[PDB]
C-alpha cells in the first residue's frame, strides 16, 4: 500500500495505489483505499485493511450522527481527534492503521495523519505505506503550493508510480481524487501502472529498463 | 424511591413535577440576557443582607468555559450541580472534539440532562431555568433558554425568574436589534429594574465578548 | 425498594428516633460511674434462666467494656460490630482501639440506621467504659447516633430520679469502691442476683460472690 | 385495595391485576383458528382507525411452520413475537432442527408467568393463538396468567361469541374438511363476528406447506365463494 | 404504600423534607461566627454530670466548623468534610480552599435532596477558615446544599436577635479581643440574659494557621473583660 | 403505579399520555406516489424568539423526516434515539433502513418503561414519520400507546380532528406532488389561527426521485402561497 | 535493579534523649545521571514522628502522600498526635496491603515514644512492611551494606545531641563516599524533646 | 529522541524543545505542535515521548486543569499543577502507562517562577535546570556550567543557543529547529530558533 | 494448546454478465489424513446469495449458521430479503466482531443482486474484503488465482477474446478445479458447483481424483 495527500492552491490532492497482498502473494489489485467519510472528508487505507475499513466506516457513522444532531458539518480536526481517541482505546491489541483524513470545513482545507498508535499529526503533505518514503522523496523534490490542478495531479501520479515501482507491496492502479470546496472528484478513477512505466521511464520500449 | 418514578402523567396529561419545578424557577431571582452583533449582556438580580453577607460569594453569572457563560433562576444548589455537570461536559467535548463546545451544543446538553432527570426513576427534576450565552462554530453569538422540563429555545432577548412576563413584555417593545455596548447594557438594566428595587446592590451585569466575559465595574452601574 | 422509614416530622423531629428513645426509657436500668482511678458500669436484671447466658455487661476489648439498655438482639448485633471494629483498629495500628474512636465509629454505624432506607433505628442505648493512655472514659450512645461524654449517668427506666441521685452523690476524687457503693445504692433505689457490675487493669466483670461482698 | 398491586391476592383467592390484563384481551379484533388432519387456517379482522388509514397487521410469522395471531396490547405482542422468533432461530442455530412446538409454547408461558410474581412488573396484556405444524396441525392459546391450552378450534377478540357458536356447530366437519372448505369455514366463522381484501388477514400452515399468508387474488376469490 | 417520597417537589416548588430539616435546625442551639482582622471567631451555647466540644469541630489545620441541628448528622458530615480536605491535600499537595470544601460538603447535602429515597441531613454549618487566595472566610450552609459567605452570621434558635446584634455591633476594623467580646455579647443577647454564663459557651478562633479552643477559665477571663465594659 | 392496569384492561399512564399529544402546533403529512410531504404550523410565542431555533420537522435520517407533537422535550429524545438507531442500521447493513422498521424501533423504545423483558414513564409524544424506502414513499403515525399505524394522509396537533377531516375530504390516490403541497397548505391554513405566511409554516418533503430530506425555504413557501386558492 | 534507578540512602540513629535521621539528597535517573541534588528523603509526620523513604522516587512520593493523608485524618479525628509505634504499625500494614504489586520503598521510622519520658524509637522496613525495630540504628537504601558497616564500627551508646550528630554524619558520609548512585549532599536532622537541629553537610558532589 | 530543556531564574523560566514529529525513519514534520501544552494561568506542560501518548496525557492534564480553574474560578498554583500531573502519571504507571517525559513550568505570586522535572516513571522534583531525551546527555552539563541564579532572560537564551549548537554538532540527530517558551514579566512568549 | 487447524479444500468464484459460479470441493482432512470425502463447504444464504469458505471447518460451519440465523431474523424483522451487498457488509461486521480471536475461515460471498449482475465478494479471516470478478480461497487459491487472471483479464495478451458464456465459464471452472486437485494434496473428491442466475441457484456435482 502507498497512499499520499498534499494541499495545494486549489484544494487537496489524494492519491493511492490499489494492491492488497497477503505476505508475498498479491491477493487483489483493485482495492479502493480512498474511503469517503462524508461528502467533504476523504480517508486512506494503509496497514491493516480490515482495521482501517471498519474503523473508517465507524467514524463515518459517528460523523453522520453528529451532523444530524447538531445540524452542522464536522471539521477534519474533530473527526481526526475522534478517530485517534477510538484507536487509542485499543492500544496494545495489534491494530495496524495508517490513515490520512483530508477534507474541507469552515476553517479551510485540512489534512491530518492518524495511526493506530494514537498519532494526530496535522500537516499539508503526508504519505503512508511501505512506499511512503519514495512518495515523500518524489513529492518533496517537486512540491509547490501554487501548482495548477493538472500539475498537482501529474505530480501525484508520478509519485505514486515511483513508489509502486520501487516498492514490492505497492502497485496495481493509481487513483487520484481532488478535494475542493464542494466535495471531491475522481480525477483518475484508476490507471494501471504498467502503462505508466512505459510512459515515464521506458517510452522507447525497445529493451529492458535497467535500474 | 431508589427507583420509584417521581415524574408521572396526571389524569389530564400533565407532568405535575415539571410544573412544580417551574414554580421553583418562578420563585428565583430575575435574570435578563440581550444579544447584539458580536457580544451579549447578562444582568441578574442579587439580594444580600447589607454589611453581613459577603457579596462576592454568590455568583449567578457563571462562566462555563472559554467562550460560554450562564445565568440561572431557581434553586441555587441545583443550579450549582447542573453548572458543574455542564462544565465537565464542556471540557469533555473540548477533549474528544479538540474544539471548544459551541453554545448550542452546551444548551442542548443542559436540556437533555434536565429531560433525563425528568424521565428517570429515583431522581427529582431540576428546579432551575437557565440562560446560556455563547458563540457557535461560525463565531456567531447566540442566547439559549432552557426550562425545567428540558425544553430549550434560542432568543434575541429573554428574561427568566420571578416576574419574567413583565420583563419579556418590556424587552419586546425596547429591543432594537443591533445596539451599542453602552446602551445595550443600559437596556439590559432598565428592563431588569422594572421588577427589582432600583439600587446598584440589587443587580450585577456582565458582558460577553469574543475575548472573554467581563463583569461591569460598579461605577458605571451608578 | 430502599427508602427511609425514618423521616422528618412537620415540626422537624424524627419520630422513629423519639419512639426508640421511648422504648429505651421503658427498659431495664443501667448506669456508669467514672471514678478518679477507674470506671464502673452496673446494671439490674425465674429459677430457670441461666444467669451466665444473659449478661448485659460485655467486654469489647481487654480495656473496654460495654453495657446496654434496650433491645437485647440489637445489642448483640452492635456488640459483634464493636468487637469487629476494635479488632480492625488493632490490625491497622497494632494497639488497642482508643475508647473515643470506638465510640465515634459505633456512633456512625448507629446513625446510618436512622438515614438509610428500609431499616428502623437501633432500639438501644449504650454505655461504653474504657481505659486508654488518656485516662478513663464513660460514653453514652443514643439511638439517634449521638455520643455524650459523661462522668456518671443512668440510661434506663426512672432515670431522672437515678440521675438526681448520682448528682447528689458524685465527687470526682472518689475511689473505685466508693463509686461501686454509690452505684449499688442507685440501682437499689431504681429497683445480689439482681446486680451485674464491670470495672476497669483489663476490664473485669464482678463475680456474684464479690458483688455480695459489696452488698454488706 | 386488592387490584392495586400485581402480587396481591383477593380474599376470594383472585389476582385482579392479571384478570384486568386478560380483560385487555376482549377489546382486540376477532381472530379464529381451525385445523383439519393436515392444515391450520388462521383468519383475523384487521383494525381500521380511519378512511386514510392502512389496516393494522393481525397475524405474524414466527418460523417456517409457526405463526401467531394476537388480541390485546400490541407492544406486548411485538415483544412476545420477537421472543418467539429469536427462540426458534436460536434453536435452529444451536441444533439443525425445528423447535418442538410444545417447548416453545411452554417457554412463552414461562415468560408470561414470570411477570405475574413481581411487584415491579405487570402481566403481558395480550392473548396469543399459535398455529403450527410439528408432525401435526396444532393450535395453542396462551393467557396472561401463564396458562396455555391446546385447541381443536379457537377464537378470541371482540364478539368471538358468534365465531364461537359457529365453530361449536361445525367442529365435527373440520377434521374431515379439505383445505378450501376449511378456509371457507374459518372465513364464515370470522364473518359471523361482524370482509374485504383489506380488512381480513388469512394464513395457512400444514404438511409440506410452510406458514404462508393467502394472497390478495386468492382472498378475493375465497370471499366470493363465501358469498 | 409505606414510601414517603422524600425527594419529591411540593405543589409550591418546595421540598417538605428540606423545610422540616430547616425547622429542626431552627430549634437547635445558637451558634455564631464573625470575621476580625486577627482571625475568625465561632461562639456557641451548649445535666451536671456531663464531662467535650459539641458545637465547634476542627475539619483541618485551617478549617473549623460550628454546628446547628442534629448532632449525629453533623458528625457524619464533619467526618466526610475531613475526608474531603485530606483527599484534596493528597491529590494536589496543597491545602484545600475553604470555598471548595464548602461546595463539596453542600453537594453531599443536596444529592440527598435530589437522589434516592432518603431524608436530607438535618444539619447546618458555619464553616470558618483561612486560605491564601481569599484570606479569612465564613460560610453558612443550610440542609439543601445552598451556601452563602458572610462576615458575621448566626444559626440556631433566636438567630434573628443575634443577627440584629451582630449587624448593630460588627465593624470591619475590630481586633481579636473586641471580636470575642462581641461574640459573648451576642451569645448573651440571644439567650435573653444580661450576663452570659461561662458553662454554656463554646468559643474558638482561627488565626494565621492556628486554632484556639477556649477553655472555661479563658472564657471566664473574657467574661470579666466583657463585664467591665 | 406506572405499570398498573385499569379494571377495563387499559394502562392508566398511556391513557393519560394520550391527552398530552393533543397539545402543541398542528402538522400534516401527505403521501403520494412521488413522495411524502410534512407541513407544520408554528405558533410563535413571541417576537423575541429566533423562529428557526424551534423545530417541529426533523430528519431522523437522510431519507426520513418526522413531525412532532406533544412534549417536545420527550420528542427530541425519541428523535435522537431514532437517529442513532438508523445510523447503526446503516453501518451494519450499508443501506437505508425501512421506514416501518424505524417506526417499530421508536415504538419499542416508547414502551420501555414497562420492563416486560431505562425510561421511567411513557413518552407522551405523537410522531408523524414520513420517508422513502425501496417500497417507495410512506407515512406512519406513532402514539404513546405504542401502536403504529400507516397512513395515506394524516394530521396531528391541537387541530388534529379538523385537519384529518379535511384530508379525508380532499385526498385522492391520483395526486401530483404539487397538488400534495397545495392540499397540505390548504388544510394548514384552514386549521391554524395565525394567518398563513412565509414565516409561519415549515414544509419538508422526501421525494421518490431522490429520496432525500428537503426542508423548504421561504421562496418555496411563497410559491405555494402564490398557487393557493 | 529497580532501586538502582534513583539510588538514595536513609540512616537513623539514637542517643540519650536525642535521635537523628539523615539521608542523601540525590535524585538520579537511569542509575548514573544525577538530575537533582535537593531531593530530600526525610519527611516529617509530626514533631515526634519522622520517616525516611528510600527507593523509587515516584513510590517515595506516593507513599509519603498516603502516610500524610492517614496521619492527618487520625490526628484530626483524635485531636491528638499519632503515637510513633502506631504510625510504624500503620506503615507496615500499608506496605503489606500492596504485597504483590508493592511500592518499591524501604522506609525507616524514627521518633520518640512518649510516656514525660521521650524514649527514642527506630524501626526499619522492607518493601512489604517487615518490621526491623531496633534501639541503636536503622538503615535503608542502596548503601545498606556500607551503612551497616559504619553503624557497626562507629556507633556509641548514649551520646548527646552533638556526639550523635558527629557520629551519624561521619557514618553517612563515609558510606556514601563508597557509593556511585547515592550522595550529592547529605541532610541530617537531630531531634530532642524541645528542639530540632537541621544541618546540610559539606560532602562530595561527584 | 524528544529533547526537552528547562531553565529557571529569579525573574524568568524558559522551556525549549526540538520541533520534530517523527514516524519510523522519517520526520513527519519539522514544526511539531504536540510537545508544548499552554495551561491558562501562565502554566506550561512540555511533554516528550511518543506522539500518541503525548497527545493523550497532555490533553487529559490540560482539560482537567482548565476544568479545575473554571469550576473554582481560580488559577491553579504551579506546584499544585505539577503534583497533580505527577499524581496522574503515577496512577497510570501500573495500568496502560503513558511513556512521557515531562517538564512543568509556571509562575505564581506564592512561589515565583517554578520548573519541575518529571520522568516517564513519574519521578518528579523541582529543579533550576533540567533536560529530557538523549539530548539531555549533551545539554545538562552546559546548563550546569553557564548558569547562575541571577541570569537575565537574554543570557538564558544565549545559553539555550549554546545548547542548540551542541545538539547540532555532537548529537547524532542533527536537530536544528527548536521552539521556546519564555515566561517572564507576566508575559509568555513563543520563539523559534533554527540552527 | 493451539486452537486452530486447517481442514483444507478450495472454493473458486467467477462472475459473468448476469450469473455467478461458486465451485468448491468437499474433502475434509486433518494433517495428512482425511476425515471424510464429502463435507459441503458452500451454504445457501438466500435464493440469490451463497457463501463458500475454506479454513477450519467448525469455524466455517458456525459462521455460516450465524449468517443464516441473522438473515432469517432480518427477513422477519424488516420484512424483505437482504441484498448480497447487505449480506456482505453484515458478514464483514460479523467477522470483525471477532477481530482479536478471528475465525480461521476465508470466505467468498457470491450472488446476483437486484440489478441481475453477478457479484463476488472475497473476505479474509478478520473481515477485510473486496468485490471481485473472480476469486479463490483455500489451499488451492495460490494455484488457481493466476489461472483466473490469465483467462478473465488477459492483461499480458495483445490478442484478446472477451465473449464468454455460462457453459464456457462452467467448463473453465471445472478445468481450474481439476488443476487444483492435481497439484494440491488438500483438494480432491467430489466438487459442488453452484450457478446463480435469474432463475436462481442450480447445483451440479463433478467427480475429482480421490488420492
Ligand atoms: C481488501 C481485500 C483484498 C483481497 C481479499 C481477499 C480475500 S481472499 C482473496 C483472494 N484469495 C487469496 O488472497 C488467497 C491467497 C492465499 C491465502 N488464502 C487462503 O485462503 C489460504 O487460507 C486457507 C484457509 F483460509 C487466500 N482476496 C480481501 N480483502
Amino acid at each position: 500500500t502507498t497512499t499520499l495527500a498534499f494541499k495545494f492552491k486549489d484544494g487537496i490532492i489524494v492519491a493511492v495505489d490499489s494492491r492488497a497482498s497477503m505476505g508475498s502473494f498479491i491477493s487483489s489489485q483493485n482495492v479502493e483505499k480512498i474511503i469517503e467519510i462524508n461528502k467533504n472528508i476523504l480517508g486512506t487505507m494503509a496497514g491493516g485493511a480490515a482495521d482501517c475499513l471498519y474503523w473508517e466506516k465507524y467514524l463515518g457513522k459517528i460523523i453522520k450522527i453528529y451532523e444530524l444532531r447538531n445540524n452542522e458539518k464536522i471539521s477534519v480536526r474533530a473527526a481526526s481527534t475522534i478517530l485517534s481517541n477510538i484507536l487509542y482505546q485499543y492500544k496494545g491489541y495489534g491494530l495496524c492503521c495508517g490513515i490520512i483524513l483530508s477534507g474541507y470545513d469552515h476553517t479551510g482545507f485540512n489534512m491530518f495523519y492518524v495511526d493506530d498508535s494514537g498519532k494526530k499529526v496535522e500537516g499539508n503533505l503526508f504519505s503512508c505505506g511501505s512506499g511512503s518514503t519514495y512518495a515523500y522523496s518524489i513529492l518533496d523534490s517537486a512540491y509547490d503550493y501554487n501548482l495548477n490542478l493538472d500539475q498537482a495531479v501529474e505530480l501525484a501520479r508520478n509519485a505514486i508510480y515511483h513508489a509502486t515501482f520501487r516498492d514490492g507491496g505497492s502497485g496495481g492502479k493509481v487513483r487520484v481524487f481532488h478535494i475542493h470546496k464542494n466535495g471531491y472528484d475522481k480525477i483518475i478513477e484508476g490507471e494501471d501502472v504498467f502503462d505508466l512505466h512505459y510512459h515515464y521511464t521506458n517510452p522507447e520500449q525497445k529493451d529492458q529498463y535497467v535500474m | 424511591s431508589y427507583d420509584r418514578a417521581i415524574t408521572v402523567f396526571s389524569p389530564d396529561g400533565h407532568l405535575l413535577q415539571v410544573e412544580h419545578a417551574l414554580e421553583a424557577v418562578k420563585k428565583g431571582g430575575c435574570a435578563v440576557a440581550i444579544k447584539s452583533s458580536n457580544f451579549a449582556v447578562l444582568a441578574v438580580e442579587k439580594k444580600n443582607i447589607p454589611k453581613l453577607q459577603n457579596p462576592k460569594t454568590t455568583e449567578k453569572l457563571i462562566k462555563l468555559d472559554e467562550h460560554n457563560c450562564l445565568a440561572f433562576a431557581g434553586l441555587n444548589a441545583d443550579a450549582r450541580v447542573l453548572v458543574n455537570k455542564t462544565r465537565l461536559e464542556c471540557q469533555r467535548y473540548y477533549l474528544n472534539m479538540d474544539e471548544p463546545a459551541p453554545v448550542d451544543y452546551i444548551a442542548k446538553y443542559v436540556a437533555k440532562v434536565q429531560q433525563k432527570f425528568t424521565h428517570r426513576g429515583g431522581v427529582r427534576p431540576f428546579g432551575i431555568a437557565t440562560l446560556i450565552a455563547g458563540f457557535k462554530n461560525n463565531k456567531e453569538i447566540c442566547i439559549y433558554q432552557t426550562e425545567p422540563s428540558g425544553i430549550y429555545a434560542a432568543w434575541k432577548a429573554q428574561a427568566i425568574g420571578k416576574n419574567a412576563k413583565i420583563v419579556q413584555e418590556f424587552l419586546e417593545k425596547n429591543y432594537q436589534e443591533n445596539m451599542e455596548q453602552k446602551d445595550c447594557i443600559f437596556l439590559a438594566l432598565k428592563a431588569i429594574f422594572e421588577v427589582v428595587e432600583l439600587s446598584s446592590k440589587n443587580v450585577e451585569v456582565a458582558l460577553l465578548t469574543e475575548k472573554d466575559l467581563t463583569f461591569i465595574e460598579e461605577q458605571e452601574i451608578n | 425498594y430502599s427508602f427511609s422509614l425514618t423521616t422528618f416530622s412537620p415540626t422537624g423531629k424524627l419520630v422513629q428516633i423519639e419512639y426508640a428513645l421511648n422504648r429505651v426509657s421503658s427498659s431495664s436500668p443501667a448506669l456508669g460511674i467514672r471514678a478518679k482511678n477507674g470506671v464502673i458500669i452496673a446494671t439490674e436484671k425465674n429459677e430457670l434462666i441461666e444467669e451466665n447466658s444473659i449478661f448485659k455487661i460485655q467486654q469489647i476489648s481487654e480495656h473496654i467494656g460495654i453495657v446496654y439498655a434496650g433491645m437485647p438482639g440489637d445489642f448483640r448485633v452492635l456488640l459483634k460490630r464493636a468487637r469487629k471494629e476494635a479488632i480492625r483498629y488493632s490490625l491497622q495500628y497494632g494497639s488497642e482501639i482508643l475508647v473515643k474512636e470506638l465510640v465515634k465509629i459505633i456512633a456512625s454505624i448507629v446513625q446510618e440506621f436512622t438515614q438509610t432506607g428500609g431499616v428502623r433505628p437501633f432500639g438501644l442505648s449504650l454505655l461504653i467504659c474504657g481505659v486508654d493512655v488518656y485516662g478513663y472514659h464513660l460514653y453514652q450512645i443514643d439511638p439517634s447516633g449521638c455520643y455524650f461524654n459523661w462522668m456518671a449517668t443512668c440510661v434506663g427506666k426512672d432515670y431522672q430520679n437515678n440521675m438526681s441521685f448520682l448528682e447528689k452523690r458524685y465527687n470526682k476524687d472518689i475511689e473505685i469502691e466508693d463509686a461501686i457503693h454509690t452505684a449499688i445504692l442507685t440501682l437499689k433505689e431504681s429497683y445480689e442476683k439482681n446486680i451485674e457490675i464491670g470495672v476497669a487493669k483489663p476490664f473485669k466483670i464482678l463475680t456474684q460472690n464479690e458483688i455480695k461482698d459489696y452488698l454488706i | 385495595l386488592y387490584d392495586t398491586d400485581n402480587i396481591i391476592y383477593s380474599p376470594e383467592g383472585r389476582l385482579y391485576q392479571v384478570e384486568y390484563a386478560s380483560e385487555a384481551i376482549k377489546q382486540g379484533t376477532c381472530a379464529v383458528a381451525i385445523k383439519s388432519k393436515d392444515y391450520v387456517v388462521v383468519s383475523g379482522l384487521k383494525k381500521c382507525i380511519s378512511k386514510l388509514s392502512f389496516p393494522q397487521e393481525k397475524i405474524f410469522k414466527i418460523d417456517d411452520y409457526i405463526g401467531i395471531s394476537m388480541s390485546g396490547i400490541t407492544s406486548d405482542a411485538k415483544v412476545l413475537t420477537k421472543f418467539m422468533q429469536n427462540e426458534c432461530l436460536s434453536h435452529k442455530f444451536l441444533y439443525n432442527e425445528n423447535i418442538n412446538i410444545e417447548s416453545l409454547v411452554r417457554s412463552v408461558a414461562d415468560k408470561y408467568q414470570k411477570n405475574t410474581q413481581k411487584s415491579s412488573k405487570r402481566a403481558f396484556g395480550v392473548g396469543l393463538m399459535i398455529a403450527a405444524y410439528h408432525n401435526e396441525p396444532c393450535i395453542f392459546e396462551t393467557r396472561p396468567n401463564g396458562s396455555y391450552f391446546e385447541y381443536d378450534a379457537l377464537s378470541f377478540g371482540a364478539r368471538s361469541h358468534a365465531s364461537k357458536t359457529y365453530l361449536e356447530k361445525n367442529l365435527h366437519l373440520f377434521e374431515e374438511c379439505s383445505l378450501e372448505e376449511l378456509i371457507l369455514h374459518c372465513l364464515k366463522a370470522l364473518k359471523c363476528s361482524l370482509l374485504t381484501i383489506s380488512n381480513t388477514a388469512l394464513a395457512v400452515v400444514g404438511k409440506n406447506h410452510p406458514w404462508q399468508e393467502i394472497s390478495s387474488l386468492q382472498l378475493e376469490e375465497y370471499l366470493s365463494k363465501v358469498k | 404504600r409505606y414510601d414517603s417520597r422524600t425527594t419529591t417537589f411540593s405543589p409550591e416548588g418546595r421540598l417538605y423534607q428540606v423545610e422540616y430539616a430547616l425547622e429542626a435546625i431552627n430549634n437547635a442551639s445558637i451558634t455564631i461566627g464573625l470575621i476580625t482582622k486577627d482571625g475568625v471567631i465561632l461562639g456557641a451555647d451548649k445535666s451536671k454530670l456531663i464531662d467535650n466540644y459539641e458545637k465547634i469541630y476542627k475539619i483541618d489545620k485551617h478549617i473549623f466548623c460550628g454546628v446547628a441541628g442534629l448532632n449525629a448528622d453533623a458528625n457524619i458530615l464533619i467526618n466526610q468534610s475531613r475526608l474531603y480536605a485530606q483527599r484534596y491535600l493528597y491529590n494536589y499537595n496543597e491545602v484545600q480552599p475553604v470555598s471548595q470544601l464548602v461546595v463539596q460538603i453542600c453537594d453531599i447535602k443536596q444529592s440527598y435532596t435530589q437522589y434516592g429515597g432518603l431524608r436530607p441531613y438535618g444539619v447546618s454549618f458555619l464553616i470558618g477558615g483561612y486560605d491564601t487566595k481569599d484570606g479569612y472566610q465564613l460560610y453558612h450552609t443550610d440542609p439543601s446544599g445552598n451556601y452563602s459567605g458572610w462576615f458575621a452570621t448566626a444559626i440556631g434558635t433566636n438567630n434573628l436577635t443575634a443577627s440584629s446584634v451582630l449587624k448593630q455591633e460588627w465593624k470591619n476594623d475590630m481586633t481579636l479581643e473586641e471580636g470575642l467580646l462581641l461574640a459573648l455579647k451576642t451569645l448573651a443577647k440571644s439567650t435573653d440574659t444580661e450576663i452570659p454564663k461561662s458553662e454554656k459557651i463554646e468559643l474558638a478562633y482561627l488565626t494565621n494557621v492556628y486554632q484556639k479552643y477556649l477553655t472555661e477559665k479563658e472564657i471566664e477571663e473574657l467574661i470579666k473583660l466583657y463585664t467591665q465594659k | 403505579g406506572v405499570n398498573t392496569f385499569s379494571p377495563e384492561g387499559r394502562l392508566f399512564q398511556v391513557e393519560y399520555a394520550l391527552g398530552a399529544i393533543k397539545l402543541g402546533s398542528t402538522a400534516v403529512g401527505i403521501c403520494v406516489n412521488d413522495g411524502v410531504i410534512l407541513a407544520s404550523e408554528r405558533r410563535i410565542s413571541s417576537t423575541l424568539i429566533e423562529k428557526d431555533s424551534v423545530e417541529k420537522l426533523l430528519s431522523i435520517d437522510d431519507h426520513i423526516g418526522c413531525a412532532m407533537s406533544g412534549l417536545m422535550a420527550d420528542a427530541r429524545t425519541l428523535i435522537d434515539y431514532a437517529r442513532v438507531e438508523c445510523n447503526h442500521y446503516k453501518f451494519i447493513y450499508n443501506e437505508n433502513i425501512n421506514i416501518k422498521s424505524c417506526v417499530e424501533l421508536i415504538s419499542e423504545l416508547a414502551l420501555d418503561f414497562s420492563n416486560l423483558s431505562i425510561m421511567s414513564r411513557p413518552f407522551g409524544v405523537a410522531l408523524l414519520i414520513g420517508g422513502v424506502d425501496k417500497n417507495g414513499p410512506c407515512l406512519w403515525y406513532t402514539e404513546p400507546s405504542g401502536t403504529n399505524t400507516r397512513f395515506s394522509a394524516a394530521s396531528i396537533g391541537s387541530a388534529q380532528e379538523g385537519a384529518e377531516l379535511l384530508l379525508q375530504e380532499n385526498y385522492k390516490k391520483d395526486m401530483t406532488f404539487e397538488q400534495a403541497e397545495i392540499l397540505a397548505l390548504t388544510v394548514l391554513r384552514q386549521v391554524m389561527e395565525d394567518k398563513l405566511s412565509t414565516s409561519n409554516v415549515e414544509i419538508c418533503a422526501i421525494k421518490k426521485s431522490d429520496q432525500t430530506f428537503y426542508k423548504y425555504n421561504t421562496d418555496d413557501i411563497s410559491r405555494i402561497i402564490d398557487v393557493l386558492p | 535493579s529497580i532501586y538502582n534507578y534513583n539510588g538514595g540512602c536513609v540512616l537513623g540513629m539514637s542517643g540519650s534523649n536525642c535521635v537523628a535521621i539523615a539521608c542523601d539528597l540525590r535524585l538520579g535517573a537511569n542509575t548514573f545521571t544525577t538530575v537533582s541534588t535537593k531531593f530530600s528523603k526525610i519527611f516529617k509526620m509530626n514533631n515526634n514522628v519522622y520517616v525516611g523513604l528510600s527507593g523509587l522516587a515516584t513510590d517515595i512520593q506516593t507513599l509519603y502522600e498516603i502516610l500524610r493523608y492517614r496521619v492527618n485524618l487520625y490526628e484530626v479525628r483524635q485531636d491528638a498526635e499519632m503515637d510513633v509505634e502506631c504510625f510504624a504499625n500503620m506503615l507496615s500494614s500499608i506496605l503489606y496491603s500492596n504485597r504483590f504489586s508493592p511500592y518499591f520503598v524501604n522506609p525507616i521510622v524514627v521518633g520518640f515514644k512518649l510516656k514525660v519520658n521521650y524514649e527514642p524509637y527506630l524501626t526499619a522496613y522492607d518493601l512489604i512492611g517487615a518490621k526491623c525495630e531496633t534501639r541503636d540504628f536503622v538503615v535503608n537504601g542502596v548503601t545498606s551494606e556500607q551503612l551497616f558497616g559504619m553503624c557497626e564500627s562507629l556507633y556509641v551508646k548514649d551520646q548527646d545531641e552533638n556526639g550523635l550528630f558527629e557520629t551519624i554524619s561521619q557514618c553517612l558520609l563515609s558510606a556514601l563516599d563508597r557509593d556511585c548512585i547515592s550522595g550529592w549532599g547529605a541532610e541530617v536532622l537531630v531531634l530532642t524533646p524541645e528542639k530540632i537541629i537541621k544541618k546540610k553537610l559539606k560532602a562530595r558532589m561527584d | 529522541m524528544d529533547t526537552l530543556i528547562g531553565l529557571r531564574g529569579n525573574n524568568f523560566v524558559v522551556l525549549a524543545a526540538d520541533t520534530y514529529s517523527i514516524n519510523s525513519i522519517i520526520k513527519l514534520k519539522n514544526d511539531d505542535n504536540t510537545k508544548f501544552y499552554d495551561i491558562h494561568g501562565n502554566k506550561c506542560l512540555l511533554l516528550g515521548g511518543s506522539i500518541g501518548d503525548r497527545l493523550q496525557f497532555g490533553e487529559f492534564i490540560r482539560k482537567n486543569v482548565h476544568l479545575y480553574q473554571y469550576q473554582n474560578n481560580t488559577d491553579m498554583f504551579v506546584k499544585s499543577f505539577a503534583f497533580f500531573t505527577r499524581k496522574n502519571l503515577a496512577y497510570y504507571l501500573r495500568r496502560n502507562p503513558f511513556e512521557v517525559n515531562c517538564l512543568i513550568a509556571g509562575y505564581d505570586k506564592k512561589d515565583g517562577y517554578q520548573l519541575y522535572w518529571c520522568d516517564y516513571l513519574s519521578n518528579m522534583d523541582s529543579v533550576n535546570k533540567g533536560a529530557h531525551g538523549y539530548g539531555a546527555y549533551l545539554v545538562s552539563a552546559i546548563l550546569d556550567k553557564y548558569y547562575h541564579e541571577n541570569l537575565t532572560v537574554d543570557e538564558a537564551l544565549d545559553i539555550f543557543k549554546l545548547c542548540f549548537e551542541e545538539l547540532k554538532k555532537r548529537f547524532l540527530l542533527t536537530q536544528i529547529n527548536y521552539e521556546l517558551r519564555i515566561m517572564y514579566d507576566n508575559k509568555v512568549e513563543t520563539q523559534y530558533v533554527t540552527v | 494448546w493451539y486452537p486452530y487447524i486447517d481442514n483444507g479444500g478450495t472454493v473458486i468464484g467467477l462472475t459473468g454478465k448476469d450469473y455467478v459460479i461458486l465451485a468448491a470441493d468437499t474433502r475434509l482432512s486433518l494433517s495428512y489424513s482425511i476425515y471424510t470425502r464429502f463435507c459441503p463447504k458452500i451454504s445457501k444464504l438466500t435464493d440469490k446469495c451463497i457463501i463458500g469458505s475454506s479454513g477450519m471447518q467448525s469455524d466455517i460451519k458456525t459462521l455460516h449458521s450465524l449468517l443464516q440465523k441473522k438473515i432469517q431474523l432480518f427477513v422477519l424483522e424488516h420484512s424483505h430479503y437482504p441484498d448480497i451487498h447487505v449480506i456482505a457488509r453484515l458478514l464483514c461486521v460479523i467477522l470483525y466482531s471477532r477481530r482479536f480471536f478471528p475465525y480461521y475461515a476465508f470466505n467468498i460471498l457470491a450472488g446476483v443482486d437486484e440489478n441481475n449482475k453477478g457479484v463476488l465478494y472475497n473476505y479474509d479471516s478478520v473481515g477485510s474484503y473486496c468485490e471481485a470478478t473472480h476469486s479463490c480461497v483455500g489451499s488451492g487459491s495460490q494455484l488457481i488465482l493466476p489461472i483466473l487472471d490469465n483467462r478473465v483479464e488477459q492483461k499480458n495478451q495483445l490478442i484478446k477474446n472477451t465473449n464468454f458464456n455460462l457453459g464456457d465459464d462452467i467448463n473453465f471452472v471445472k478445468d481450474a478445479i481439476t488443476s487444483a486437485t492435481e497439484r494440491d494434496i488438500y483438494t480432491g473428491d467430489k466438487t459442488l458447483i453452484y450457478v446463480i442466475d435469474k432463475m436462481g441457484i442450480n447445483v451440479n456435482t463433478l467427480d475429482l481424483k480421490q488420492d
